DNA sequence: TGCCCCCCCTTCGGTGCTTTGCACCGAAGGGGGGG
């Protein structure tokens, strides 16, 4: 039925108007699917007749549902879309089964043709026009717009959504103690009644959306375990995802890559452990979908570890909202990171991963916060509050970091978990200058128009060098420049730079870099024992950069 | 009553910003105020053809237990129809930052009492997040001057007068500034007897519909040199990079006669004796940064900018200028939060009382570049935050290339 | 040959800097998943 819900006004934007585009051709399994649609769905109402006045149109197909014997219409509203107004979206994000109570009685339902039971704005039907084509040749077509939302238009899901919410929202106050999931049509309904009065309450849940014309078929009402919801298996004490199927391919194109790891990451959400970097580095600087893009060592390995997690059976708990949430994390190497939250210990709500690179030049410490800054919005997301944090990174190594980092960090209540390899500082600079210990005063400089500079020092024991440098830069000469005073120095060093740029990085203490160079002078400070950088300002004549810039130029 | 027209700027559009996540008690929060707001017909429940948003969250103060319902309406200020233009701004009092203590009220409250101009509210559209996405969000729009946008202070303008010309009579010293949903009412009287006409005050304004700052004690702190009997060749280095970069403030102040010092290859931890011509260098360049620097006032055409660096031990550095190097304002804010642990809670303190101090000074916060990447912020300041106000800002990584302010 | 949402990984293009490349950021392209 159509519900007699208010309709949505809605417009075009400003000085556009409707869609004009002829009809393609279709095959006749989806000529005869669509007619048996179009004169059943006018019988209901939900689409009339229009012809030549109505100036407007749009092409229209058929794909076949999930479920098999019925089919799914949609007409091809990109046109329209563009110049129909912008929607606010209110869904704003997706239900996740770790964020559900046990529950005494469960239910899923679904609503049976959920738009086409749901009017349109009478005024904006008429952009909405196209025409169904039977063989082509045979007949011109028959023209119909819609009366409802149609499957394909950018402002049928919001619209539908809200007109949802309106309609459960009686039965919402009616019932505080009856918890209702709603996704598009999807309705999980779970309570603490014993299953008499449960269902006594389902099946005013059901007749109050028959009366605004929502129906819920018998075919889509779950009523036993295990209930099928959002890509996951309910079962009274845990939950599990659907089955995961990975590619199993001798020869890969750069699209297989891609659908293996989105599944991976898919996986990531219960399965711990899981790992795309190295199959994920596949993917760059490759130029077409079609690509065969042969694996490396590196990512058969990690295919390997992955196939080997799946193998095994996983499933999740439910949230106890009387016992804290815990997350825990542990380091992967190159950048990667996997976490658990959980509430008793080896039962998780779920896991995680966290793999970005964000920035040029970071550390693991650094990693390691924005790891536990993904965990609390999610945590907020799911369930509302953050997490206790279980972490393999020492108070003192923490302590270390936000005192000589100059920005403002932080991190929240955390217990110190022993899970090597553990997180820690790589080097740190002194703060002071250190007796005894050789000064080299470094710098470089670079032209801009001709590609080519010069990097080198002067020191206070009367050694000096200059490499010239080809295909360079004014920011590459002077990091260059600090990398040959760590080269030709001993264990202890006292290092004078004029750029600042130099200094922000180092000071900064990473231990990674997408830049060579910079990963150079990483593992040179590694292994020195003390270094002390200062800055001095150039062109000033201050005794050893005066000396060196003469040098240099 | 009738509405006063109200315009976006030539060409701009409404606000667009995604709601962001909000804990448990924030959202029952929301939701328990925002339901009472329906019904007194403050709001109105809209859908999702109305495109535009703004985020909403929720503080509470560490003395007032109730929730404080926050509309982040920064984006729609900005696009906003100034109403300087339209002759209907707030004029800052220069004698406010003279008083002993200034006490604020949030009086956001009396704009409830207007309508808004009927063809306007569709940019003051807000969305309720859910937990776990159980709903879709809910949205709702204002039907009146809503709470943090800048045309409801100006729109009862000449109301706010004649609600306060009585008081104003009744008590010619004490000076009241309004500033957005906040009242700021400054006096002389004692650190208690103040409090009293606070009370009076507020029941007149009860009658129809923080904590005590104290402004003779916002003591700048200027740049200061190094004090020892001996000098390495870095303390040197280091003071001749500092003055260097002070030179860009302030006139006349020279590194000629402590540069040559360094003449030569010397090694870092050298001991070089001061020749009398650096002390007379020195001594006098501690001078220059003595006292203020000469010919720099403030404009109210041109946006004030604020600057933050964490010095450690719970200290914060601040500037506020307009210009470049031309500084109104030199600070140093401390904590006494208890633990000296938290980074993000002291810096979101620092914005509020660095914020406020320009607004009792000046009348408008400030623009702050905060020391802090953006993730880290966004993951924790409202955690802290309570005033009525939303400063803008934007995330800076500037490492020190000198300790100029220590 | 459709629509809306969330997630991750990669690429690209805009912005500001007392710059001449560099680092940051948001959008857009692919993938996963949901209805
Ligand atoms: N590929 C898809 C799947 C779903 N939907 C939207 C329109 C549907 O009406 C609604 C609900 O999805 P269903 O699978 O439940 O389809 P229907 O409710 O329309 O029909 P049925 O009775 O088979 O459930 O979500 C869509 O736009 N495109
Ligand atoms: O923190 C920046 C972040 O906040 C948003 C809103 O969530 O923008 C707000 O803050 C900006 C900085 O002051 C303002 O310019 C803007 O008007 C305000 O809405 C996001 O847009 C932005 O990513
Ligand atoms: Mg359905």
């Amino acid at each position: 039925p159509i519900s007699p819900i208010e309709t949505v006004p809605v417009k075009l934007k400003p000085g556009m108007d409707g869609p004009k585009v002829k009809q393609w051709p279709l095959t006749e399994e989806k000529i005869k699917a669509l007619v048996e649609i179009c004169t059943e769905m006018e019988k209901e109402g939900k689409i009339s007749k229009i012809g030549p006045e109505n100036p407007y149109n749009t092409p229209v197909f058929a794909i076949k549902k999930k479920d098999s014997t019925k089919w799914r219409k949609l007409v091809d509203f990109r046109e329209l879309n563009k110049r129909t107004q912008d929607f606010w979206e209110v869904q704003l994000g997706i239900p996740h089964p770790a964020g559900l109570k046990q529950k005494k009685s469960v239910t899923v339902l679904d609503v049976g043709d959920a738009f086409y039971s749901v009017p349109l704005d009478k005024d904006f039907r008429k952009y909405t026009a196209f025409t169904i084509p039977s063989i082509n040749n045979e007949t011109p077509g028959i023209r119909y717009q819609y009366n409802v939302l149609p499957m394909g238009w950018k402002g049928s899901p919001a619209i539908f959504q809200s007109s949802m919410t309106k309609i459960l929202e009686p039965f919402r106050k009616q019932n505080p103690d009856i918890v209702i999931y709603q996704y598009m049509d999807d309705l999980y309904v779970g309570s603490d009644l014993e299953i008499g009065q449960h269902r006594t309450k389902i099946e005013e849940l059901r007749q109050h959306l028959l009366r605004w014309g929502f129906t819920t078929p018998d075919k889509k009402h779950q009523k036993e375990p295990p209930f099928l919801w959002m890509g996951y298996e309910l079962h009274p004490d845990k939950w599990t995802v659907q089955p995961i199927v990975l590619p199993e391919k001798d020869s890969w194109t750069v699209n297989d890559i891609q659908k293996l790891v989105g599944k991976l990451n898919w996986a990531s959400q219960i399965y711990a452990g899981i790992k795309v970097r190295q199959l994920s580095k596949l993917l760059r600087g490759t130029k077409a979908l079609t690509e065969v893009v042969p694996l490396t060592e590196e990512a058969e390995l990690e295919l390997a570890e992955n196939r080997e997690i799946l193998k095994e059976p996983v499933h999740g708990v439910y949230y106890d909202p009387s016992k804290d949430l815990i997350a825990e994390i542990q380091k992967q190497g190159q950048g990667q990171w996997t976490y658990q939250i959980y509430q008793e210990p080896f039962k998780n709500l779920k896991t995680g991963k966290y793999a970005r690179m964000k920035g040029a030049h970071t550390n693991d410490v650094k990693q390691l916060t924005e790891a536990v800054q993904k965990i609390a919005t999610e945590s907020i997301v799911i369930w509302g509050k953050t997490p206790k944090f279980k972490l393999p990174i020492q108070k003192e190594t923490w302590e270390a970091w936000w005192t000589e980092y100059w920005q403002a960090t932080w991190i929240p209540e955390w217990e110190f978990v022993n899970t090597p390899p553990l997180v820690k500082l790589w080097y740190q600079l002194e703060k002071e200058p250190i007796i005894g210990a050789e000064t080299f005063y470094v710098d470089g400089a670079a032209n801009r128009e001709t590609k080519l500079g010069k990097a080198g020092y002067v020191t206070d024991r009367g050694r000096q060098k200059v490499v010239p440098l080809t295909d360079t830069t004014n920011q590459k000469t002077e990091l260059q420049a600090i990398h040959l005073a760590l080269q030709d120095s001993g264990l202890e060093v006292n290092i004078v730079t004029d750029s600042q740029y130099a200094l922000g990085i180092i000071q900064a203490q990473p231990d990674k870099s997408e830049s060579e160079l910079v990963s150079q002078i990483i593992e040179q400070l590694i292994k020195k024992e003390k270094v002390y950088l200062a800055w001095v300002p150039a062109h000033k004549g201050i005794g050893g950069n005066e000396q060196v810039d003469k040098l240099v130029s | 009553i009738e509405t006063v027209p109200v315009k976006l700027k030539p060409g701009m559009d409404g606000p667009k910003v995604k709601q962001w996540p909000l804990t448990e008690e924030k959202i029952k929060a929301l939701v328990e105020i925002c339901t009472e707001m329906e019904k007194e017909g403050k709001i109105s429940k809209i859908g999702p053809e109305n495109p535009y948003n703004t985020p909403v969250f929720a503080i509470k103060k560490k003395d007032s237990t109730k929730w404080r319902k926050l509309v982040d309406f920064r984006e729609l200020n900005k696009r906003t129809q100034d109403f300087w233009e339209v002759q209907l701004g707030i004029p800052h009092p220069a004698g406010l930052k003279q008083k002993k203590s200034v006490t604020v009220l949030d009086v956001g409250d009396a704009y409830f009492s207007v309508p808004l101009d009927k063809d306007f509210r569709k940019y003051t559209a807000f969305t309720i997040p859910s937990i776990n996405n159980e709903t879709p969000g809910i949205r709702y729009q204002y039907n009146v001057l809503p709470q943090g946008w800048k045309g409801s202070p100006a729109i009862f303008q000449s109301s706010m007068t004649k609600i306060l010309e009585p008081f104003r009579k009744q008590n010619p010293d004490i000076v009241i500034y309004q500033y957005m949903d906040d009242l700021y009412v400054g006096s002389d009287l004692e650190i208690g007897q103040h409090r009293t006409k606070i009370e009076e005050l507020r029941q007149h304004l009860l009658r129809w519909g923080g904590y005590e700052l104290h402004p003779d004690k916002w003591t700048v702190q200027p740049i200061v040199l190094p004090e020892k009997d001996s000098w390495t060749v870095n303390d040197i280095q280091k003071l001749v990079g500092k003055l260097n970069w002070a030179s860009q403030i302030y006139a006349g102040i020279k590194v000629r006669q402590l540069s040559k010092l360094l003449r030569g290859t010397k090694a870092l931890t050298e001991v070089v004796p001061l020749t009398e011509e650096a002390e007379l260098e020195l001594a006098e360049n501690r001078e220059i940064l003595k006292e203020p620097v000469h010919g720099v006032y403030y404009d109210p055409s041109k946006d004030l900018i604020a600057e933050i660096q964490k010095q450690g031990q719970g200290q914060w550095t601040y500037q506020i200028y307009q210009e470049p190097f031309k500084n109104l304002k030199t600070g140093k804010y401390a904590r006494m939060k208890g633990a000296h642990t938290n980074d993000v809670k002291q810096l979101t303190e620092a914005v509020q009382k660095i914020a406020t101090e320009s607004i009792v000074i000046w009348g408008k916060t400030p623009k702050f570049k905060l020391p802090i990447q953006k993730e880290t912020w966004e993951a924790w300041w409202t955690e802290y935050w309570q005033a009525t106000w939303i400063p803008e800002w934007e995330f800076v990584n500037t490492p020190p290339l000198v300790k100029l302010w220590y």
